[PDB]
């Protein structure tokens, strides 16, 4: 139906379970899958890794039937952070289409990032478009929880707000940005334009005026 | 032969006879035992007696052993045409073998005399290609068991290849032998007639053949 | 060994005919067996249908009656076509080169044994959207530096405003310029449109006329705009 | 020379007749295992030795086929069966209709066959008698005959093999079929007469005779076609057959070197205890726990074509003919085209084509090493037999939990003539054993029953002191 | 041993007589269990020994030869039945094809065995004694 | 009531060794001995030995304890008291005084006194020892002749003529024709060959319905010669 969660402590050995366990004799495979790019098988026969997989990965035989095919991954790293299937095939079940369950993976114990955040008000041939959007963008802060407020001076915008999840970047860490729409008389009216970023506890305030 | 029989001995018909047979002590019946066989010529010999007194298996009570300390005696009462033949003994123990003796010619006297039968045979047409000529002078049923043979060429004796058989007993309990002559075609073209003679003891029989016919 | 390249549509019409394109490199198509696996958003990836070296074609049975896979022979590619396509069809589409697998578990003239196949080398996957919207072109507005932190940087962005469907491909100097760069995941306005936005953090010293000129393409809409970026003014 | 009549009681003479042995094996102790059918409660424990005395200047008549110490051990073979089968738990609840669906097998894709194993539900009793309970088990599909439809792989209605010819009475967990040694002695007043020749034929004179108190280990195995764990013959590989020109009769190999077969069941069962009655707890097969094989028999090819060889040189001493075909049997009754037998409960049914299917010529007219490509034999199983003959009533072998591995030494074969064509231009040979007895002719064939009579009426040159005689 | 002197002569085999009828009936007395109907056929077949035994013990009984095993009579021998002498019988002939032999006739032995002696002793013993 | 059968007459150089065989049945082979006898012409019976099928004993008299080998043969059971042995003798260097016949005997008693006693003799076997080699017989017809005019009573038979060395055996028939059959023996020719005739009176009325083949065979030589007698008399005795 969904994906099923996990949590694993930084550097540490990780025993990702598989679900529906096998009725037989087995041949599993796992695969590693980031969101957005192409999956990777980590074990194609249980035991057996294809050249160019790291050794930290290992599956369980089949040598005694019985056991439960456990995808073990020693030294947990930031990069280890993705989703994990298990295509089971054994000799009682049939034909065997449909990939496991996902096993969404997540690293705890990582350092905290302050968030980076760069405000950019609307150019100059958008407001020759009639059209104004105040781009805060963040990046580079862990973990993935954000919030973005905008301030009118002193005063909460609340209005035409729009905010993307925060996504993992290539750092390893995370990135979101948040746009405001405002037409080009509401930017050039009010004396200064803030955006606010909390995160954890902090709250970092970046503040851009009119030319 | 050490253990020693008598040579011949003879009964009358319907009578009986006593064979001896003995030897030295350390052959002879102090510890040994005899038995009897008889024993025609061109025959296998049959157990009459064994151990001394009984007798073989299906044996008539006709003969009989009686065994001393320095001989063994076999009588055969009540004579028959059969008995006239030869007869041995053998001195044996439990493990040693026969130890056989000379033989005797047992004799039945008092029988009727019989009638030669004489057939003269010719060489036939193939024996003339070989190239032989042999003459072949059959005699049986004659009793007793002696005859005196001759031949003759064109009435003159012949003694050129000639060759007598001794006689033999039928299983009629008569006696009968053959004679040869053996010659060459010339001898056999050269007379008028060739005769067998057989002379007996009470008639003188001859029987011709011409060689031309 | 083997490299493959996707290459498809990106925005196909309900009820009807998606086809998606898969390039070859390494080897030829004969050599090995060939999968197609789609994942859609809020769902896991699924096995659609494997095609093998003697043009033998097996199919899912949830799309058995509606998925056909092919190969071509003179030219090193696989076609994927899918016939009365839905909303629930729009999914990020990959091609695999798959191994065969023999599992022998018991006496082989019985039989005992049963084949698994295992998919080693993916390629990137083409993004592919259904629905009944149109097109749309971005427009491209550039974000002067602020000339931003203390002395010894700053930065300075591209604004990819309004634009369907997913995804744009942004660069800066057709690729000149390489280190610093970031771009961040596009929003989903309230119109139905998607907006992104590109940044590059290079020093202040170097904005006398260096000229930072990001180009932007989105196949779906056939538009390839540039834009130039200058400090400030006024 | 005067004979008397004279009474010697104790002389060595003896008659040919038939009277009852009995039993005796071995001791042999198990405390917790106990109740063997063939040996506790039907035998007994004998001596260290049963001595055998050589009859010197005997030749005696031997006849393995018109001999009773086979139609007494079939006989008591049966009883103990029937005896083994009278205190255990009985299924006559079990003819209740059976929902059956295929068991989950793996796509396929040379030719074999497959032993559906179906898994079958059904309301049955329980230790209440108003009260029911819906239990499920799992059935080969030998033991089962439809009712309905069958035709999909989904339900129908289904039917015990047994539930209308006879009622069937489950085994006791108890007892053990494993056969075990069993020696014939004979009775005061009798004895037995063993023929110590090693080439000797079925019957005729015997030179080397001797006389026993008790036979020799002899273990009660039943098969078909093959017949194992046995004696081995010295010497030569003799056949034996009561009539060699009878079409119809079969004909006993007793070979010189006994072949390895290895018969072996993968799959690790279970057993699941349903109660149908007060005390009744009917075993029944549990969910296979892994994979799911058929079991098997492997024989050494190497060994196994030498000795169809020699039994084929041996078939060509007796049959100045034409060329040894040997095949198959024609076809028809599982129980009679199947080497059928038992390893530890459960019954095995063996397809031998791939050992019968060789011809051999006179003229040779026409090699090398290939390793030990021992010859496979897929081999089914029952667990409702009525083998035995109709006497021996039903059984239902309760499932053995675990994998099963039995070795067994082939000693011998049952051949059978095939006839209707031409006289020596073709002989066929088919295996099959359609006679319970001729199973225990092979182990009876050196030893003879005859009765003592010791009355000797003999006269000597001896009389006694005739009533007047004392002083 | 039981039944050495089968293929023997009749003159070594009447030497042992004891051990053929040691084991004729002889069930030890143990000093040292049956159930069921299908132990009853073992309880059928003593019995049957025993009866085995106490029949010649009868005919022995009424031949005037109970306690001994070799024993004279007083019958004479019958020419018809065998024309064999001393060493035609005890040192050429088995028991076994000697008792074919008699076969024919035994059942007459039998008669005169109980008849011409206990039948006429058994009345010359009360007009004697 | 057995059978022992020798084989053929057979000849020999001077110096070699020949082995007689003595094949048995109609009793059981090891209960009794097997005795070889020989008779010369000169000095009459001789036993030479016996030997135990049962027991492997062996008895041979000092004369040919140096020459003779004598073995048996395991016997072959044919029912519960009869079977079946072969006896073997064989003697080595052999010598004109050699020649002779020679019998094998079966014992009378299985324990006793006279155990190996001599009771069931054999039909004979005629060794000979010469230098001269093997010479075939020539056979020819001996017409009928009259034996009774008024009994109507012929004779008529076959002449072996030329043959070494002894002996030959004549059947009638095919051994179907033995009533009335008289055989001579053989004469010793100047040559030192052999030559006997075979005579049969029958009656003069059968000569359409009743065949006249004079069987012939001489074994040593390997020779058999079959003569059909020729039918046509000139004895004007018979035709009355
Ligand atoms: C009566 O007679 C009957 C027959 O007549 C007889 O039936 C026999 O039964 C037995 C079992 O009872 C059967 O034995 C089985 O055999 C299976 C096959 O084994 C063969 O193949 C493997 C694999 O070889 C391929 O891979 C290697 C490595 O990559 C390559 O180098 C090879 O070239 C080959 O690759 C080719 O083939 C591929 C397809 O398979 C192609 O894709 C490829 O392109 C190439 O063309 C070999 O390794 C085997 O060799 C071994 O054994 C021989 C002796 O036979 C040794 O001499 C040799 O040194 C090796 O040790 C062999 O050639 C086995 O797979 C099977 O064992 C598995 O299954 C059991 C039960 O499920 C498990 O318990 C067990 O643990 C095994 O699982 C392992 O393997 C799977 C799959 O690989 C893994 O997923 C799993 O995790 C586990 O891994 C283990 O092994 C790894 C090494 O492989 C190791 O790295 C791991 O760490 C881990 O330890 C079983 O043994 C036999 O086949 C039957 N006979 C026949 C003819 O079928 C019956 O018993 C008789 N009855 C009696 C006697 O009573
Ligand atoms: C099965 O049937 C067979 C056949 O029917 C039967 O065998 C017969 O057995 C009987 C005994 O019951 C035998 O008869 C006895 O023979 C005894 C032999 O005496 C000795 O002499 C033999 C000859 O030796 C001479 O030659 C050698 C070498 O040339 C020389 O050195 C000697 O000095 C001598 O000159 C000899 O072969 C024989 O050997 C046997 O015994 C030795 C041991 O002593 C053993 O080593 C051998 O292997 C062999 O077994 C022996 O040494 C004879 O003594 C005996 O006479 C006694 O009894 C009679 C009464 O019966 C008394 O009157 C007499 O005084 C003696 O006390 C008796 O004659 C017969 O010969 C057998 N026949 C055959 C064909 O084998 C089996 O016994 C039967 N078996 C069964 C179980 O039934
Ligand atoms: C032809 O001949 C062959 C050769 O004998 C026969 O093969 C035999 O089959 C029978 C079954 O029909 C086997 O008996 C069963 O064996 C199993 C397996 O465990 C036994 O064998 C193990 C090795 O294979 C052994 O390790 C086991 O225990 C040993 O060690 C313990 C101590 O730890 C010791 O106490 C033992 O004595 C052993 O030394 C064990 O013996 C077993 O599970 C079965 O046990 C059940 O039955 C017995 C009956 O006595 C009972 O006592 C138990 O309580 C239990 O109920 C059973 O013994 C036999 O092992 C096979 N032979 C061999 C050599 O392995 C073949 O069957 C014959 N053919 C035919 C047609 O009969
Ligand atoms: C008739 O059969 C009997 C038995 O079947 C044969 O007796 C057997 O004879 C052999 C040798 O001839 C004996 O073998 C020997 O055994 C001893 C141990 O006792 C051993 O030390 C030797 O090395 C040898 O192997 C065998 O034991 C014996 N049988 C019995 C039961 O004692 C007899 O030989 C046969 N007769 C013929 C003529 O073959
Ligand atoms: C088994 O072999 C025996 C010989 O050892 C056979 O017995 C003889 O067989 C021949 C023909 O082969 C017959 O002529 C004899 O009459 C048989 N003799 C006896 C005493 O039976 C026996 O026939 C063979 N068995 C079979 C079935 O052929
Ligand atoms: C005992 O075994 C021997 C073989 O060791 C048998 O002897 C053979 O018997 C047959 C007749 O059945 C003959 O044709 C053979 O020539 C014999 N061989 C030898 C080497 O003698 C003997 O027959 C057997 N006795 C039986 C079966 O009673
Ligand atoms: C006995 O079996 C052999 C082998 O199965 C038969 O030989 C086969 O004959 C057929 C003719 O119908 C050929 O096509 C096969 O090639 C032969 N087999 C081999 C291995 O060459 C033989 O015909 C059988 N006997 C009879 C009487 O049918
Ligand atoms: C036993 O197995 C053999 C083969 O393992 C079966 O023989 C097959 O029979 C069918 C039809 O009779 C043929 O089409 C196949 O070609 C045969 N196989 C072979 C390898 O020749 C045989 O039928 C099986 N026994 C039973 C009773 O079914
Ligand atoms: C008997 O064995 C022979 C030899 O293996 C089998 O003959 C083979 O049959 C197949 C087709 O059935 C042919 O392709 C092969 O050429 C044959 N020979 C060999 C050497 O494989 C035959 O099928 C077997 N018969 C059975 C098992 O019933
Ligand atoms: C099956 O046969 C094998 C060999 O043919 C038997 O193994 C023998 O066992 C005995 C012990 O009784 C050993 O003395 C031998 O050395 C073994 N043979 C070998 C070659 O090692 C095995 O016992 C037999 N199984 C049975 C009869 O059940
Ligand atoms: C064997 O059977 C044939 C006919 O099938 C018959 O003529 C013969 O007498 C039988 N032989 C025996 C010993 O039963
Ligand atoms: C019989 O067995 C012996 C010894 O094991 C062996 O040498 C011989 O080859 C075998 N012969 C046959 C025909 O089985
Ligand atoms: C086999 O039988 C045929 C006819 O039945 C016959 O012609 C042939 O001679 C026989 N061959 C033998 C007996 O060896
Ligand atoms: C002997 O037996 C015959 C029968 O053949 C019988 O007539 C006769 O009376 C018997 N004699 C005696 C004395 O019993
Ligand atoms: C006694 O032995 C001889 C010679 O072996 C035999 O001919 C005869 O049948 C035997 N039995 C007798 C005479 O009762």
């Amino acid at each position: 139906s969904y994906v099923s969660p996990l949590s694993v402590a930084l550097g540490e050995t990780a025993r990702i379970s598989c679900g529906r366990q096998a009725l037989g004799s087995r041949a599993v495979q796992w695969y590693q899958h980031k969101p957005g790019q192409a999956p990777i098988l980590l074990i194609y026969n249980n035991q057996d890794r294809p050249s160019g997989i790291p050794e930290r990965f290992s599956g369980t035989p089949d040598i005694n039937f019985g056991t439960t095919a456990t995808l073990t991954i020693s030294g947990v790293e930031v990069g280890d952070e993705a989703d994990y299937y298990c295509h089971m095939w054994d000799s009682r079940s049939g034909f065997s289409w449909s990939f496991g369950g996902a096993t969404r993976l997540t690293v705890l114990s990582q350092p905290k990032a302050a968030p980076s955040v760069t405000l950019f008000p609307p150019s100059s041939e958008e407001l020759q478009a009639n059209k104004a959007t105040l781009v805060c963008l963040i990046s580079d802060f862990y973990p993935g929880a954000v919030t973005v407020a905008w301030k009118a001076d002193s005063s909460p915008v609340k209005a035409g707000v729009e905010t993307t999840t925060p996504s993992k970047q290539s750092n390893n860490k995370y990135a979101a940005s948040s746009y405001l729409s405002l037409t080009p008389e509401q930017w050039k009216s009010h004396k200064s334009y803030s955006c606010q970023v909390t995160h954890e506890g902090s709250t970092v305030e970046k503040t851009v005026a009119p030319t | 032969s050490v253990l020693t029989q008598s040579a011949s001995v003879s009964g009358s018909l319907g009578q009986s006879v006593t064979i001896s047979c003995t030897g030295p002590n350390s052959v002879c019946c102090s510890h040994k035992s005899i038995s009897w066989y008889q024993w025609p010529p061109g025959r296998a010999p049959t157990l009459i007696i064994y151990e001394d007194n009984e007798r073989a298996p299906g044996i008539s009570p006709r003969f009989s052993g009686y065994k001393s300390y320095w001989s063994a005696y076999l009588t055969i009462s009540d004579l028959r045409p059969e008995d006239e033949t030869t007869y041995y003994c053998c001195s044996y123990t439990h493990n040693s073998g026969c130890v056989f003796g000379t033989g005797t010619k047992v004799s039945v006297l008092g029988q009727s005399k019989a009638n030669p039968s004489v057939t003269l045979f010719p060489p036939s047409s193939e024996e003339l290609q070989a190239n032989k000529a042999t003459l072949v002078c059959l005699i049986s049923d004659f009793y007793p068991g002696a005859v005196t043979v001759a031949w003759k060429a064109d009435s003159s004796p012949v003694k050129a290849g000639v060759e007598t058989t001794t006689p033999s007993k039928q299983s009629n309990n008569k006696y009968a032998a053959s004679s040869y002559l053996s010659l060459t075609p010339e001898q056999w073209k050269s007379h008028r007639s060739y005769s067998c003679q057989v002379t007996h003891e009470g008639s003188t029989v001859e029987k011709t053949v011409a060689p031309t016919e | 060994q083997v490299q493959l390249q996707e290459s498809g549509p990106g925005l196909v019409r309900p009820s009807e005919t998606l086809s998606v394109t898969c390039i070859v490199s390494g080897g030829s198509i004969s050599n090995y067996y060939w999968t197609w696996i789609r994942q859609s958003p809020g769902k896991g990836l699924e096995w659609i249908g494997y095609i093998s070296d003697r043009e033998t074609t097996t199919y899912n049975p949830s799309l058995n009656s509606r998925a056909v896979i092919s190969r071509d022979t003179s030219k090193n590619q696989l076609s994927l076509q899918l016939r009365s396509v839905t909303t629930a069809d729009t999914a990020i589409y990959f091609c695999a080169t798959a191994r065969r697998g023999q599992r022998i578990y018991g006496v082989v003239s019985f039989g005992e044994f049963f084949y698994y196949y295992y998919m080693d080398v993916w390629g990137k996957g083409t993004a592919v959207t259904v629905s009944s919207a149109s097109t749309k072109g971005p427009s491209v507005f550039p974000l002067a530096p602020s000339s931003s932190t203390s002395g010894g940087t700053a930065a300075l962005g591209c604004l990819v405003k309004d634009y369907f469907p997913e995804p744009v491909t942004v660069s800066w100097n057709s690729g000149a310029l390489t280190s610093g760069v970031h771009t961040f995941p596009a929003v989903l306005q309230s119109s139905g449109l998607y907006s992104l936005s590109s940044v590059v953090t290079v020093p202040s010293s170097s904005l006398g006329t260096q000229t930072y000129i990001c180009n932007v393409n989105h196949k779906p809409s056939n538009t390839k705009v540039d834009k130039k970026v200058e400090p400030k003014s006024c | 020379g005067n004979l008397w009549v004279t009474v010697y009681y104790g002389v060595p003479v003896w008659k040919d007749a038939e009277t009852t042995l009995f039993c005796a094996s071995d001791a042999k102790a198990y405390e917790k295992e106990k109740h063997n059918v063939w040996a506790t409660h039907a035998c007994v424990p004998t001596d260290p030795n049963p001595q055998e005395m050589v009859l010197e200047n005997v030749t005696e008549n031997f006849n393995m086929w018109k001999n009773d110490m086979v139609e007494q051990m079939h006989t008591d073979v049966i009883s103990l069966w029937d005896q083994s089968l009278k205190p255990c738990v009985k299924l006559t609840p079990l003819c209740v209709t059976l929902e059956c669906r295929q068991v989950n097998t793996t796509n396929a894709t040379n030719v074999t066959n497959g032993e559906e194993i179906k898994n079958c539900s059904f309301n049955a009793t329980t230790e209440l008698r108003d009260k029911k309970q819906k239990v499920y088990a799992l059935f080969y599909r030998l033991d089962i005959v439809p009712l309905e439809e069958e035709r999909k792989g989904n339900s129908s209605k289904y039917r015990l093999i047994n539930c209308n010819t006879s009622a069937c009475t489950q085994a006791c967990p108890k007892v053990t079929f494993d056969p075990i040694p069993i020696h014939y002695c004979a009775p005061a007043g009798y004895a037995i007469l063993k023929c110590n020749n090693k080439t000797f034929n079925g019957t005729g004179p015997c030179n080397n005779v001797s006389t026993v108190q008790c036979t020799h280990g002899i273990k009660p195995v039943v098969s078909t076609q093959l017949l194992l764990n046995g004696s081995l013959a010295e010497g030569e590989i003799i056949i034996r057959s009561e009539n060699l020109t009878n079409n119809v009769k079969t004909i006993i190999v007793h070979l010189n070197e006994s072949v390895e077969i290895v018969c072996t069941r993968p799959n690790n069962n279970t057993r699941k205890s349903i109660r149908i009655g007060p005390g009744q707890t009917f075993y029944a097969t549990g969910d296979i726990i892994g994979n799911i094989r058929q079991a098997y028999c492997n024989i050494s090819k190497d060994d196994w074509i030498r000795t169809l060889q020699r039994v084929g040189k041996k078939l060509a001493e007796h049959f100045p003919r034409r060329i040894i075909n040997f095949t198959s049997p024609a076809g028809g009754d599982l129980e009679i085209t199947t080497h059928s037998f038992n390893c530890r409960g459960e019954f095995f049914y063996c397809n031998t084509s791939s050992l019968f299917n060789s011809t051999y010529n006179p003229n040779d007219t026409n090699s090398s090493s290939n390793s030990s490509l021992d010859i496979t034999i897929p081999c089914r199983i029952k667990q409702i037999i009525n083998m035995w003959q109709r006497v021996g009533q039903c059984m239902y072998a309760p499932p053995i939990e675990g994998n099963i591995t039995c070795k067994s030494n082939i000693t011998g074969l049952l051949l059978v003539r095939d006839g209707g064509v031409e006289s020596n231009e073709t002989e066929i040979f088919r295996p099959g054993g359609g006679d319970m007895r001729n199973n225990w002719r092979s182990e009876l064939y050196k030893y003879k029953v005859v009765e003592i009579k010791p009355l000797g009426i003999a006269p000597t040159r001896a009389k006694r002191r005739v009533v007047e005689g004392g002083g | 041993g039981f039944l050495g002197a089968a293929g023997s002569t009749m003159g070594a085999a009447s030497i042992t007589l004891t051990v053929q009828a040691r084991q004729l009936l002889s069930g030890i007395v143990q000093q040292q269990l049956q159930l069921g109907v299908w132990g009853i056929k073992q309880l059928q077949t003593r019995v049957l020994a025993i009866e085995r035994y106490l029949k010649d013990q009868q005919l022995l009984g009424i031949w005037g030869c109970s306690g001994k095993l070799i024993c004279t009579t007083a019958v004479p021998w019958n020419s018809s039945w065998s024309n064999k002498s001393h060493d035609e019988i005890w040192g050429n002939m088995t028991w076994m094809q000697w008792d074919r032999e008699i076969s024919n006739y035994t059942n007459t032995i039998y008669r005169l065995l109980e008849d011409s002696q206990n039948q006429q002793e058994q009345n010359e013993k009360d007009l004697l004694a | 009531e057995g059978q022992l059968v020798q084989s053929g007459a057979e000849l020999k150089k001077p110096g070699a060794s020949v082995k007689i065989s003595c094949k048995t049945s109609g009793y059981r082979f090891n209960f009794y001995h097997i005795n070889w006898i020989r008779q010369t012409a000169g000095r009459g019976p001789e036993w030479m030995g016996w030997i135990s099928p049962y027991s492997g004993d062996k008895n041979l008299a000092p004369a040919f304890q140096d020459r003779v080998i004598m073995t048996t043969d395991t016997e072959v059971p044919v029912t519960s008291f009869t079977s079946t042995g072969a006896a073997y003798m064989e003697i080595r260097n052999l010598k004109f005084d050699d020649t002779g016949t020679y019998f094998c005997a079966k014992g009378l008693l299985r324990d006793g006194s006279s155990t190996w006693l001599p009771y069931l003799w054999g039909q004979g076997t005629l060794l000979t020892v010469s230098s001269a080699s093997t010479k075939g017989p020539s056979v020819f017809p001996l017409a009928p002749s009259s034996k009774s005019t008024s009994g109507g009573t012929a004779a008529l038979g076959c002449l072996v003529k030329d043959y070494f060395p002894e002996p030959v055996t004549v059947s009638w028939n095919s051994g179907a024709l033995t009533s009335g059959v008289h055989t001579f023996p053989a004469v010793l020719q100047s040559s030192g060959l052999y030559s006997l005739s075979s005579v049969v009176t029958v009656p003069s009325s059968s000569l359409g319905t009743q065949t006249y083949i004079c069987n012939v065979n001489h074994k040593p030589s390997n020779t058999k010669v079959d003569k059909r007698v020729e039918p046509k008399s000139c004895d004007k005795g018979l035709e009355v």
